[PDB]
């Protein structure tokens, strides 16, 4: 006599969905377990008609291929939800029923916010669109790079780094994420110096300078002391890591970033935590969609040529994700439900660490023009000469691209041929002698 | 004469007991999941446990679901403790013979 | 070589230190792993040798093949005073993708005594609190109600009355409900609010219900926290971790200013702690809410699953001043707390009156028993008897019985006074195992 | 699946229960030198059996030479029979479950075809 | 029977210290100084385990050369101490110890503030380093 699992039901387009993969353990069936992840997410009490607040599991199939792997699809009433609360739906989703003694493991897959829901947060402070109009940036992606090292480095010293950076040719620079206010770096001070580099950088280069100041900080007062006073500082841009601070304090930041029309980064340190084990936890396509509802303009997706395969196909599916209006649901790039968004603008997808230039073909044919392509560490020469090398790679990439040319199968030419115009591009190319392997012949 | 038997019964005896813990496996894993049959077996097994194959029996005209599934517990823990069990009641009772015969010796 | 892996380095005082268990992928040998997440987490004119941090011990997991255990040193430069939050981001931020390792699980964190005392910590904690509520000798009770929605904030209220006045200490709203169509916050925050003005005087002891602040953004969650606070409220409750450990520092230090007791539920920390492999054992998170601010925490049920020695060892860290390492109970390094007040630890979920004789022999005076639902009575009825089981168990165990074998009698004995009691004992005809005799 | 726990205690019931079969070897050997002890012995013992060192406690109290006598033998019981143990065990289990399920395969067959 | 003078007590890490130079009046010895000065500034009323709280006096040396002049160490709590307050500081140590009528003279000479205690102040609003790039 369960009632918590409906095979026939039906999902209304206003429930919020919900699909689990789990391992049950020995003897208990995989009908017992949605039925019990559905009732403890929702109401799990077990004269009135309360039915319309009974979350109801509406279907489950294996796995194919994994054996003792199920996907389970669970729909919440829209009622169960506080709006503009991302907080609220994780604690209503993921707060309980990740304990189950009954389950070896459980993962949420993928999360279907319905449009009526979607319509209750403010969603990125700007979004792709408006960010382009701010920046006066079209027509390619955008290139920042991370300064090494952390700390150990004054505040002069660091703004001089970023300087050398933004000067030699780059949109954006960031500050470590470690970064906050430590006994050799006060933050009120890293402010001023980095401030003075994109001035005097933007005034040099005549192009729109900004670096990623990081106000993440121990209470929500200090962390809006800084942003306040980066504002104040006339300031672009400023970075938070959503994670570790929580989504409750970014929520209020996000917030504050379109009231002073502020540009919001998004650093997801921490997420490996959560998202690495594919037998459980949440994957990173869902916090996305949650950094989306919450706001920020742009978020970290990590690289997809550092690791390999099937990264590639489901990053693809959330990049999609965070960006579009509407995504078809495609298991394949592992998108389970078909997403809308009713206009909330995109998130600028950040392609973070490992990469050198060497990479610039193939980011741009996976990516296209509305990315981040951060370049963290190191040419042989100095910050501005590399920099100048990866933005003359992409300058050329971008124009080879519009020419009509194979990225993947023509990408070492495209770069070869723009290196014999810059030297700070040859000596960057000419420092990885590359490997390829030829089988014998004859 | 003695080992054959002695042996012979306490394998029927570890038998019944493991149904029981396999019993008290499934009474966690619905005390979570379902409460009302939670509640339903807790109340059903009381006293029962006595033999463990018995028990299946009673429990396989009651409601069978949860007989199969005990059943398949039961043997989840046989094979992935048994092996085990030697090296510990042995070394169980060696450790209790060193310990209980040092409080004769002082007092 | 790698300067990040130093056999020799005796950490000094003032180092934070950390103990993580990896599983290298075939071929990556261990101390490059130790190393590489020592330097990640850290740094990488070179006099940098002062904010590097060291790796400085690694073992293997007694049995378990391919398992590491790996120390690392950290300098008391590399973190802000009084963010747990930067904290987490140096220690948690990156370590955890490494192509290299299969999976890294986060068992333990030395915080020195010099970046403790940059932590308020809780605002009040067991000690103050108890000259607060004026409950002194036992455990104390609460209990949580069932459903969530689907009760008007009138009857929630009704509900709620009805606990306090059976003889509770505390109620507890449903930690998924905040602000939902059918039960707006304001509304609960009324109705709870007279429920223990009514239900305190009637009964002359101090009553409390932990009200939810938990909310979307900061602004929204102090106007909760503070109305409550015009109410007269006690005590007030939030979900720590799927708020954020920023948002909470903030909550906490506002706890303290208004004098309002803060209790912490530890919301969706089965997707961190849960696996043995990969992860943040709950040990840490525990410190680390004892070091942002809180002055109850649910810190699980003990009785139904190893979780036991696992689980005293951190009720030890949260409760107590000086705790020695104990690699048995889970206690990885020795910790200071520098007069930093203890957390109540609070047994949430599962757990009838049979249990209440073990509850109180386990955790001791200083705890919160929580018991969410159902006694064939009603609530009221429901709280007297839990209250009396209690009663007659503080008293068993200070006339100095065993509660482990005589948990049943003490419970059976006192059962001969409440029929409450009596009645509640009846649900549970209990189960033991004999073997075959005679 | 807590094995960790429901290994410590099949140890510990199995040892209470080695402690009680190492009473009736005793106790049958004894019968045929001491009638009256063989009958205090019964007396002493009837209803303390359901624990191994609750057991041993009282009797080092009683007569300290019948509590070492009991401990050697429980020790002589489990060094001999318990090797053997897991292997009877699990196939007992095994032939015990298979054919548990038949007499239900054919309980399914006859609700089947009266359906 | 005086608690306040330990003369075996190795000083904790975390510990206030403090460094005084009196000269004992006619009669006075310099453990019963040493001692009152410890009490005085600490606890000094003379079931619990108090000894946490209790400032020990725990070496007395004569100052080279001069006579009739010593030296005093005293270990004081990290919990005596208010966070990020000299104020506090002050009033515990100088408060009141420099009154005695049983002390002809009473100079403060050096304090060591604990590390864990250092942490708890904000400092130099900038300091030289930052000031120089300023």
């Amino acid at each position: 006599k369960l009632t918590y699992y409906t095979p026939d039901y039906t999902p209304k387009d206003t429930d919020l969905l919900a699909a689990f993969r789990f391992s049950p353990q020995p003897g208990v069936p995989a009908d017992e377990a949605g039925a019990a992840i559905a009732a403890e997410s929702s109401t799990g009490t077990w004269l009135t008609d309360m039915d319309r607040y009974k979350g109801k599991c509406y279907h489950i199939e294996p796995v194919q291929g994994e054996e003792n792997s199920y996907f389970a699809f669970i729909a919440y009433p829209l009622d169960l939800f506080e709006e503009g609360s991302v907080t609220n739906i994780l604690t209503s989703i993921v707060g309980n029923v990740f304990g189950f003694k009954a389950i070896r493991s459980l993962r949420l897959e993928d999360i279907r916010f319905p449009v009526a829901l979607v319509k209750t947060f403010q969603g990125p402070p700007h979004g792709i669109q408006v960010e382009r109009d701010l920046l006066n940036k079209y027509g390619r992606p955008m290139l920042g790079c991370t300064i090494k090292p952390k700390l150990g480095l004054s505040a002069k010293n660091y703004g001089r780094a970023v300087y050398e950076c933004l000067r030699g040719g780059l949109d954006f620079t960031k500050d470590d994420e470690n970064i906050n206010s430590q006994p050799f770096q006060r933050w009120r001070d890293r402010f001023l110096f980095v401030a003075d580099a994109i001035h005097k950088s933007q005034a040099e280069t005549g192009e729109i300078k900004g670096h990623y100041l990081n106000v993440t900080a121990p209470t929500c007062e200090e962390m809006m002391k800084r942003a306040e006073f980066a504002k104040e500082l006339g300031m672009p841009i400023i970075m938070h890591d959503f994670l570790t601070a929580g989504f409750t304090a970014n929520t209020t930041l996000a917030k504050w970033c379109r009231d002073n029309g502020v540009l919001l980064h998004i650093h997801r340190a921490m997420h490996a935590v959560i998202d690495r084990q594919r037998n459980h936890g949440i994957h990173f396509r869902v916090l996305a969609k949650c950094l989306r509802l919450s706001g920020g303009d742009h978020l970290h997706s990590g690289t997809v040529v550092g690791k390999l395969e099937g990264d590639k196909a489901s990053t693809l599916g959330f990049v999609d994700l965070m960006r579009e209006d509407h995504i078809e649901a495609d298991r394949s790039r592992g998108v389970f439900f078909t997403q809308d968004w009713a206009s909330m603008p995109g998130v600028l997808p950040v392609a973070s660490g490992g990469i050198h230039v060497w990479h610039m073909p193939a980011l741009v044919e996976i990516f296209g023009d509305d990315s981040v392509l951060q370049f963290g560490g190191g040419h042989p020469w100095g910050n501005a000469p590399g920099a100048t090398a990866n933005r003359v790679a992409l300058e050329a990439c971008v124009q080879a691209r519009n020419e009509g040319r194979d990225l993947y199968r023509e990408g070492g030419d495209i770069l070869r041929e723009a290196g014999k115009w810059s030297p700070e591009l040859a000596a960057a190319l000419d420092l990885w002698k590359e490997i390829k392997f030829e089988f014998e012949t004859m | 004469m003695n080992l054959k038997q002695i042996a012979k019964d306490t394998a029927k005896t570890l038998q019944s007991y493991l149904t029981y813990q396999a019993l008290r496996t499934v009474l966690a894993q619905l005390g979570e999941t379902n409460p009302p049959l939670a509640l339903w077996l807790h109340n059903f097994s009381a006293g029962k446990v006595q033999d463990g194959e018995k028990y299946i029996e009673e429990l396989f005209l009651e409601k069978p679901d949860l007989a199969l599934r005990i059943m398949t517990v039961r043997e989840h823990i046989a094979e992935e403790i048994a092996e085990f069990l030697p090296e510990m009641v042995v070394t169980g009772i060696q450790q209790a013979n060193m310990e209980k015969r040092r409080q004769h010796l002082e007092r």
